[PDB]
RNA sequence: AUUAGGGUUCGAUUCCGGAGAGGGAGCCUGAGAAAUAGCUACCACUUCUACGGAGGGCAGCAGGCGCGCAAAUUGCCCAAUGUCAAAACAAAACGAUGAGGCAGCGAAAAGAAAUAGAGUUGUUUGUCAUUUCAAUGGGGGAUAUUUAAACCCAUCCAAUAUCGAGUAACAAUUGGAGGACAAGUCUGGUGCCAGCACCCGCGGUAAUUCCAGCUCCAAAAGCGUAUAUUAA
């Protein structure tokens, strides 16, 4: 994903884009999923930046992905 | 409730319902097969329809397609078993080229009639359906019923109709058995 | 034409299979009678399959589930031949050892059972069962 | 005004059903009217077929 | 003329949508505005109770007297006009009868030259009003 | 379901997943329950009482009563299919089971199929009046067969020995005949009345449309109508 926003304390919201396509009208459409992602110290990213994200047990009600590489 | 066992439909009726020319085809057809109703041509056109259909299908498809080849394999060998086609014509192009009456010239009513057990349509009915033919030594009663070509040989008489190797029927018994109460 | 002819019973068997588990043979049984008044006897077809497998007696082979063909001629029909009647009457569903004769008497009604044991739920010990 | 109602219904003169013999019910129906029709009358084509054509009146 | 992009499928989505409501038909199947005011509820029949009998003139060019009742539906207490379908069935039925009403064949939509009447009545006593007429049936009581 | 295709509509309902046991809540036991043919308490309703007390929970099965346009037996059985169990079967010695199966009711729906067939004679055919001739069911039975037992079906009406159509009265219906839409300038009634007519229209006296008779048409053991929904 990419990261959309920083404001927490160890943790980022990162951005899913993707095109879904819509049958009857053989067309797509674009539509984005926002994801709660645990940022270890050991990176410091900064928005607009692209990260790897691996899924691990829940850390908080919306935390279930830690930040694995920024790209 | 909790019953699984399946059933669909045979028939559907015309899309116009007073059609004159279709009408009069219909009337030809009744008569010339003796039918009880337009029903059994209806079932004989959704078989049709349904042929026809999976004919198209797999027309569509390239001849080099398995679906296409095991199908039409499939396909010519019921028409050359049941009738509906010659030996002679073996392409998948000629089952969209049948017709109602190429059917309706299997039923084992027009068999029988063609093959001079009785002598009409209207007697070949009703010597079906009294348990006087039998194809292949098993009695058939059912008119509607298609007669395969290698069965077409063994259809004759039962052995148990009086015309045949059973016993006398009700005209003769109930006259004997009054000739008895007679005596 | 037809010449009158005593009625003649055929027995034949089809799929046929011995297993020691139940000390007994199991066999389709199809029975040809071309000129025959009716359906067949089940006594009589066990006679005469007694007769053919050279069973010692004819009350330890069993026959059920006799259908007739559409037009006559033949039924046909599942039968076990068992090693004694010790076995057949061991072995043997309630119903069929009914049908032989050696069957045990009808149980009382299930209504009745049923009333009777909700009704000795209410009560304790030696008052129940009385 | 509804003291009209059955007005031409109880004028009506009863004129009772014939008495007719019985008509074929099954496919023997269906035969009559083969015959009567295709087999029976065997007008040419191109001329106008009345299946209920009238004695003239008036 | 319309869209015609490759991911334009939201903006197409959105105009069937929107266009959707200026059809008349779908707008009446999908909005309960009609079925509140269908007197039947969304029923194909209803059962009433026969309040009264009226004659309803024909609108013109016609000109005659069509034999109606005022009944009372059980289930809603509301006030329907319903024809009756047959010459001399009206005699067949009397005030606070129990009848059985149908609509008239449009759809809640006046049918004929009869103003505003779009209902017709089918039983009378528990039997068939198109029976009595027959005389294949005699009415109760 | 319907649809050339694309679609449109439906899914309380057999299998799967969820939820609930009048309503809320709490709980105990247990591997597992926030269980309800467990418990506790409130709130609705209720039942008994000897007035002190004591009860209830069919959205299990059958069956009531309401409510509606609208939906079956207080049946039989565990024979099968499974479940639980301390349990093969059998032997003084047959575990429960409205789960489930079986029947009753049941023109929701689906399949097959009757209501006659071959002739004679008169009146190219055909028709009609005769005159035959066999055949076969519906049905009635059974040595029986089926079935847990019944019941259907199938089988048969001698194997020595088994009943039965002629108005084959064992008698088809429901809608129609102005157009759309198959089929009457027919004959009586009626006269802008009664009515009919989805729509267009018909009825104001020589009605192709109403109320009837006769005739014809369409589908047919079915055929109308209403309201949805798909196609159009
Ligand atoms: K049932
Ligand atoms: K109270
Ligand atoms: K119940
Ligand atoms: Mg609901
Ligand atoms: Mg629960
Ligand atoms: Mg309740
Ligand atoms: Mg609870
Ligand atoms: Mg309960
Ligand atoms: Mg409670
Ligand atoms: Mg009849
Ligand atoms: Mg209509
Ligand atoms: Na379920």
């Amino acid at each position: 994903g990419v990261v959309h926003s920083t404001k927490m304390h160890r943790t980022i919201i990162i951005r899913r884009n993707y095109l879904h396509f819509i049958k009857k009208y053989q067309r797509y459409q674009k539509r984005h999923k926002s994801l709660a992602v645990h940022c270890s110290p050991a990176f410091d990213p900064k928005q607009g930046d692209e990260v790897v994200i691996g899924q691990c047990r829940p850390l908080s009600k919306t935390i279930r992905y830690n930040v694995l590489e920024v790209v | 409730m909790r019953n699984y066992n399946n059933f669909n439909r045979v028939w559907k009726a015309p899309r116009r319902p007073f059609e004159k020319e279709r009408l009069d085809r219909e009337m030809k057809l009744c008569g010339q097969y003796g039918l009880r109703c337009k029903r059994e041509i209806w079932r004989v056109n959704m078989t049709l329809s349904k042929m026809r259909r999976t004919a198209r299908l797999l027309l569509t498809l390239p001849e080099n397609h398995p679906r296409r080849l095991l199908e039409g394999s499939a396909i010519m060998r019921r028409c050359h078993e049941y009738g509906f086609l010659d030996e002679e014509k073996d392409k998948l192009d000629y089952v969209l080229s049948l017709t109602v009456p190429d059917i309706l010239e299997r039923r084992l009513q027009t068999i029988v009639f063609k093959a001079g057990l009785a002598k009409s349509v209207h007697h070949a009915r009703v010597l079906i359906q009294q348990r006087h033919i039998a194809v292949a030594k098993q009695i058939v009663t059912i008119p509607s019923f298609i007669v395969r070509v290698s069965s077409e040989r063994h259809i004759a008489f039962a052995d148990a109709s009086p015309f045949g190797n059973g016993r006398t029927g009700r005209v003769k018994r109930v006259r004997a058995k009054a000739a008895k109460r007679h005596a | 034409v037809f010449q009158k002819k005593k009625a003649e019973v055929c027995i034949r068997t089809s799929q046929f299979k011995v297993n020691k588990l139940l000390n007994r043979k199991q066999f389709i049984v199809e029975v040809n009678h071309p000129h025959w008044c009716g359906t067949v006897p089940t006594q009589l077809i066990r006679k005469k399959l007694a007769t053919l497998y050279k069973v010692p007696d004819a009350s330890q082979v069993s026959l059920f589930g006799f259908k007739t063909k559409f037009g006559g001629g033949k039924t046909t029909g599942f039968g076990l031949i068992y090693d004694d009647l010790a076995s057949l009457k061991r072995f043997e569903p309630n119903y069929r050892k009914t049908r032989m004769g050696f069957g045990k008497a009808r149980l009382p009604a299930r209504k009745s059972v049923k009333e009777r044991r909700n009704r000795n739920k209410k009560l304790r010990g030696k008052a129940k069962g009385k | 005004s509804l003291a009209r109602a059955g007005k031409v219904k109880n004028q009506t003169p009863k004129v009772a059903k014939q008495e007719k013999p019985k008509q074929p019910r099954g496919r023997a129906l269906k035969r009559l009217k083969y015959t009567r029709r295709f087999l029976s009358k065997t007008v040419k084509p191109g001329e106008k077929v009345h299946m209920n054509k009238q004695p003239p009146g008036k | 003329t319309k869209t015609n992009g490759q991911n334009a499928a939201r903006k197409l989505v959105r105009l069937r949508c929107r266009n959707r409501w200026a059809d008349k038909g779908w707008k009446r199947a999908h909005t309960f505005s009609a079925r509140k005011a269908n007197p039947f509820g969304g029923s194909s029949h209803a059962k009433g109770i026969v309040l009264e009998k009226i004659g309803v003139g024909a609108k013109q060019p016609n000109s005659a007297i069509r034999k109606c009742v005022r009944v009372q539906l059980i289930k809603n207490d509301k006030k329907i006009i319903a024809f009756v379908p047959n010459d001399g069935c009206l005699h067949f039925i009397e005030e606070n009868d129990e009848v059985l009403v149908s609509g008239f064949g449009r759809s809640g939509h006046a049918v004929g030259d009869i103003p505003g009447v779009r209902f017709k009545i089918v039983k009378v006593s528990n039997v068939g009003l198109y029976a009595l007429y027959r005389q294949k049936k005699e009415k109760p009581r």
